[PDB]
């Protein structure tokens, strides 16, 4: 039972610096290293750097050289990672992994070939200029072009909120079956927007009422908007 | 230093033998790690060096390769294995990762239930207009959505998002959002979205009038 | 203005600790350095570029080499374990600017295995229809212990509140983990365990709903 | 000698206002500038601003203007910092530091804008959570250990003495845990000799001052 | 290519001897001695390999990292038996404080524990094999500056920093005295039990004392076995290191010497480690005999 427990998520304005802690546990941290790999939203894994618990040595990626610093505190066996002068392309999820103590050592590393085995849950870092804003909830009413027999679709538009994420719920009666919530997509404004829809048999439309439950914890915003059909 | 996988979005079923290749730009000797990552989760180490899959890894994973190319084999796919796989280089301290191989469950080929939604009255008051074209319940993921305002093609003003996969019927759902100002929304009347899918004999057009 | 400081610095007692303060054109700014011991107020230790206040020991050296200020503490004692901040004045904004700060850690201590003492719920608590299991992990070094609970060897995750190890009087660390159960859940199992893993060595203690 | 003695810790609900005092002694109060620096629990020092102790003119850092007011009571050599419309973010240790002399330059180089003497720091705690008394339970036991569990209390600090003080060597009072509930819990354990069962009545005295809670609990082994 | 003497781990001719250790009341652990020695032998091989030449001295903590991860993996397989292991612990707990049903419970759980170890043989074997492949890879890549005059600094260093201390620790202890004092304790418990199990009839205690005494004689036998090995290997080791320390060897002779030394150490470390562990369990069960015998007051 060995684990790395990282610091809470961060929301930082561009230019500021951020420190991400990775506290290791139940192993001999002094004779092991720690790497850092970040994952932009929607993309792959990009290596950041490595830092040992023996030498206190470091290897930083050329693309990040000078802007990143990462030290180790073997008394609490915690590994830190400070990325200064944050920019929009730094918005990503940051991960720390237990590595070999001499990675970019003078010669060979045929003494520990195991890759990065133990890792951390990750720390989401959001580099955005936008201010904390609650979402605007607009209804997606079922009409005659979105009705095609005994199958009718309806939903909600959760637009212009920052940061994320949001939660959707249709009063817990239909959220058990046929709920299709789309992941957020960041707009050029720097505010997120997403749509969440549900599909119900057309017969229910006239008797069953559909109200919308949206929750945005960062702004403590909770919205209840009714989704009723429009006479068109 | 330049890692390049083979398939980006593979589609296999439970029991199949799955093989993913990982090619490189330069020479690596035996140092290529393989990792498994389910969306929304931290990665997990699978294999290191040649085929030394660290303890606790299903005894059905395997790695063969040396030089510029390698392969990751799953002898018989299990439901847990449906995730995305990555390869890593470590000949030199400057680690590099592959583009990733997402493994999807291949089900039947079903067409998308297309619905269109005009901007709500509340949004129209706020000086904004977002028109959503929803494609619901289909397979494969590959679907083409084109927007036309007064029969004219639009480009750049629309954003797409997709549900990864449904838990029960294991189909995709897609949302295409066309955003324009209220001022220019009133300058047009007919709004339509054309959907082309591998299991739609002819393109489906869903439209409405302002 | 950003003053860029390394988050932590660990040193061998008797050797010298070097804390860097980077910043745009810092060579021109007169940098100050403060010492802040746990739960205490900061104390000016280096004031001018390399000037030392009255009562600050000669070990504390301060410098302004190129684009980076360096606070060097020679022949490091255990008492030097603290957070250190650098501080400049910005002629543009008339603002005093503090650095990120650096934790200085005296690394001179030996491996100390945790001492685990697990307590079951009391009569009073079960009389109040509640059950709390208390795991007390003390005298361990270094600072990190992994706590995993078990119920008849089955892992328990829901209801674990575990502190972060706080350094003790004797310099070893102490952590306290709590598992909350209902009297029903407590009596529904043969035994509950508290497993504490430190430097790849697992210390175990088990408690049973005895009668 | 120069000494900056501040006011005691404070807990207020969001929206309320605080006024932290700073009594200065051993120096000509109006002859030296007074600064205010803040610090959240687990972060760096934040310069809030400074005040001229002769004119009373304050200078605030970016964004620190509006809800923060520096004032003086030169008669009793005391500097104040008033925070109105409190927010949870304002929960922090606030220091008052004396500013040693300074020397400006046409090119901006200087003699120092350093704080030679500081205050002990006054903690401000902003939390809508209400103050609750603690439930104390006895933890019945080559040695034996017996303790006291203090659960569901807020805020700090919660103390514990054994046998009304007579018992102070051998007592490890563990730090509090902040639970998902937002309330604190801590335990105190005393290492007891193998054959000290039935000698002195082990009584733990728990005092939670913020709620005027005083609980004396006898710790005796399980009757059965 | 060398003649390693720890080579097979899947040669069913020699039984995989499992040691049970109950250092503290209510805790249990096991060691598969073949695996312990195997793993240790390749730990000495790896270290003697990196210490032979000065250029590789520093790489020590990377070997430490590997060995630790290997150990971490072996423990993961041992924990796969925890269910049966814990099932046995509570059984002993009930047995030390029905006796036919109790003893049937003990026998069944103990046998299921060994059966468990048999189930995970392949997993343990892989973890040990990766360690052999490692040690052999390092040792195979061992070179000298002059193959006819190979240095012996690696052997000397490794012995001083890794093995010597244990030799002094063993010599400081009088293990033969420990065994004489243990026989004295066992003879005492038998005398007090036979004299106690003559007439006054109270079922519960008689059975518990007979059981603990049985366990204690088994643990004693294991202590005597290891102590015997420790004595043999202490003389052997001390007398051999003297001849491989201050000189030079031909490459082939140097490797023969390192192999031999590593095998000796491995057997020594194994039975030493087990000796101390069983010593703690013998006196742990003795404390329980003292308690039950003292608890025999009729008031």
């Amino acid at each position: 039972q060995v684990q790395l427990v990282q610091s809470g998520a961060e929301v930082k304005k561009p230019g500021a610096s951020v420190r991400v802690s990775c506290k290791a546990s139940g192993y001999t941290f002094t004779s092991y290293g720690i790497s850092w790999v970040r994952q932009a939203p929607g993309q792959g894994l990009e290596w950041m750097g490595w830092i040992s618990g023996y030498d206190g040595n470091t290897n930083y990626a050329q693309k990040l050289q000078g802007r990143v610093t990462m030290t180790t505190d073997t008394s609490t066996s915690t590994a830190y990672m400070e990325l200064r002068s944050l920019r929009s392309d730094d918005t990503a999820v940051y991960y720390c992994a237990r590595d070999g103590p001499q990675v970019g050592d003078f010669d060979w590393q045929v003494y520990y070939y195991y890759g990065m085995d133990v890792w951390g849950q990750g720390t989401t870092v959001t580099v955005s200029s936008a201010s904390t804003k609650g979402p605007s909830v607009f209804p997606l009413a079922p009409s005659s072009k979105s009705t095609s027999g005994g199958t009718a679709a309806l939903g909600c538009l959760v637009k212009d909120y920052f940061p994320e994420p949001v939660t959707v719920s249709w009063n817990s009666g239909a959220l058990t079956s046929g709920v299709h919530t789309f992941p957020a997509v960041l707009q050029s404004s720097g505010l997120y927007s997403l749509s969440s829809v549900v599909t119900v048999p057309s017969s229910s439309l006239g008797t069953q009422t559909y109200i919308c439950n949206v929750n945005h914890k960062p702004s403590n915003t909770k919205v209840d908007k009714k989704v009723e059909p429009k006479s068109c | 230093i330049r890692m390049t996988q083979s398939p980006s979005t593979l589609s296999a079923s439970v029991g199949d033998r799955v093989t993913i290749t990982c090619r490189a730009s330069q020479s690596i000797n035996t140092w290529l790690a393989w990792y498994q990552q389910k969306p929304g989760k931290a990665p997990n180490l699978l294999i290191s060096k040649a085929s030394s899959l660290e303890s606790g890894v299903p005894s059905r994973f395997s790695g063969s390769g040396s030089g510029t190319e390698f392969t990751l084999t799953i002898s018989s796919l299990q439901p847990d294995d449906f995730a995305t796989y990555f390869c890593q280089q470590y000949n030199s301290y400057l680690y590099t990762f592959g583009q990733g191989t997402k493994v999807e469950i291949r089900r039947t080929v079903a067409a998308p239930s297309v619905f269109i939604f005009p901007p709500s009255d509340e949004q129209l008051k706020s000086g904004t207009a977002s028109v959503v074209c929803l494609l619901n319940n289909f397979y494969p993921r590959e679907a083409k959505v084109q927007w036309k305002v007064d029969n004219a093609l639009q480009s750049g003003n629309s954003q797409e998002s997709v549900t990864e996969q449904d838990s029960k019927d294991s189909t995709y759902s897609l949302s295409s959002t066309l955003t324009l100002s209220k001022a220019d929304y009133e300058k047009h009347k007919v709004y339509a979205c054309e959907v082309t899918h591998q299991g739609l004999s002819s393109p489906v057009t869903k439209s409405f009038n302002r | 203005y950003e003053l860029t400081q390394p988050p932590s610095v660990s040193v061998a007692p008797g050797q010298t600790a070097t804390i860097t303060c980077g910043g745009k054109n810092i060579g021109s700014k007169s940098v100050h350095w403060y010492q802040q011991k746990p739960g205490q107020a900061p104390v000016l230790v280096v004031y001018d570029d390399s000037d030392r206040p009255s009562g600050i020991p000669e070990r504390f050296s301060g410098s302004n080499s190129g684009n980076t200020a360096t606070l060097t503490i020679s022949r490091v004692e255990a008492g030097d374990e603290a957070d250190y901040y650098c501080q400049v004045w910005d002629s543009s904004s008339d603002h005093r600017v503090f650095g990120g700060g650096t934790k200085l850690t005296v690394l001179g201590q030996p491996k100390a295995a945790p001492s685990v003492t697990l307590f079951p719920p009391s009569s009073e608590e079960l009389q109040a229809n509640k059950a709390t299991l208390v795991c007390l992990i003390s005298d361990f070094y270094p600072g990190a212990v992994t706590v995993a609970w078990k119920a008849d060897s089955s892992p328990v995750k829901a209801g674990v509140e575990t502190t972060t190890p706080s350094k003790q009087s004797n310099n070893k660390y102490a952590a306290s983990s709590y598992l909350s159960l209902t009297p029903e859940q407590w009596k529904s199992h043969r035994s509950y365990s508290c497993q504490v893993t430190h430097e790849g060595s697992t210390v175990e203690k088990t408690v049973a709903p005895t009668e | 000698e120069v000494q900056l003695v501040q006011s005691g810790s404070d807990l207020k609900k969001p929206g309320a206002s605080v006024k932290v005092s700073c009594k200065a002694s051993g120096y000509t109060f109006t002859s030296y500038a007074m600064n205010w620096v803040r610090q959240a629990p687990g972060q760096g020092l934040e310069w809030v601003g400074w005040i001229n102790t002769n004119t009373g003119n304050p200078t605030y850092a970016q964004g620190f203007t509006g809800r923060f007011v520096f004032s003086l009571d030169t008669s009793v050599s005391t500097a104040y910092l008033q925070i109105s419309s409190l927010k949870a973010e304002d929960t922090a240790v606030y220091y008052c530091a004396r500013e040693s002399p300074n020397y400006y330059d046409s090119s901006g180089y200087y003699s120092g804008y350093y704080f030679d003497y500081w205050g002990q720091g006054t903690l401000v705690t902003v939390s809508s959570a209400s103050t609750k008394g603690p439930s104390v339970f006895p933890l019945a036991p080559g040695t034996a250990a017996l303790g006291c569990l203090v659960k569901d209390y807020f805020p700090e600090p919660v103390t514990v003495s054994w046998n009304s003080g007579a018992l102070t060597s051998g007592v490890h009072t563990f730090p509090a845990v902040l639970q998902s509930s937002g309330l604190y819990s801590l335990s105190s354990v005393v290492t007891v000799p193998s054959s000290s069962l039935g000698t002195q009545t082990y009584i733990c005295n728990v005092n939670h001052k913020p709620s005027n809670t005083k609980v004396d609990k006898k710790v005796e082994p399980k009757s059965c | 290519f060398l003649q390693y003497h720890f080579k097979e781990l899947s040669n069913y001719n020699i039984a995989n001897s499992i040691d049970i250790l109950q250092e503290k009341e209510g805790h249990l652990d096991f060691v598969i001695i073949p695996h312990y020695t195997f793993l240790d032998y390749y730990k000495h091989l790896s270290y003697n390999s990196i210490y032979h030449k000065s250029s590789t001295y520093g790489k020590c903590i990377a070997v430490d990292a590997f060995i630790k991860k290997i150990n971490e993996a072996y423990d993961k397989v041992k924990s796969k038996c925890n269910d049966i292991k814990n099932d046995l612990i509570a059984t002993i707990k009930k047995l030390e404080h029905t006796f036919k049903k109790m003893m049937d419970e003990y026998n069944t759980k103990k046998k299921k524990l060994i059966k468990c170890i048999k189930n995970h043989e392949n997993d343990f074997n892989k973890i040990c094999m990766d360690m052999k492949n490692y040690g052999t890879n390092l040792f195979e890549q061992l070179s000298c500056y002059n193959n006819n005059f190979c240095n012996t600094n690696g052997i000397r260093y490794h012995y001083d920093e890794y093995i010597h201390k244990l030799i002094l620790s063993v010599k400081s202890k009088n293990l033969n005295k420990d065994l004489s004092d243990m026989t004295n304790i066992l003879q005492q418990s038998e005398l007090l039990l036979t004299n106690l199990n003559k007439k006054m009839g109270s079922y519960i205690y008689i059975d518990t004392i007979k059981f603990i005494h049985k366990e204690m004689k088994h643990i004693f036998n294991r202590i005597e076995y290891h102590t015997k090995i420790i004595n043999d290997k202490t003389k052997i080791i001390q007398d051999k290191i003297k001849l491989n320390i201050w000189r030079t060897f031909q490459k082939d002779e140097l490797l023969k010497r390192i192999l031999d030394m590593s095998n000796e150490y491995s057997l020594f470390i194994t039975s030493d480690h087990l000796r101390q562990m069983l010593y703690n369990t013998f006196y742990s069960k003795e404390k329980h005999l003292n308690n039950i015998f003292h608890h025999l007051i009729y008031v």
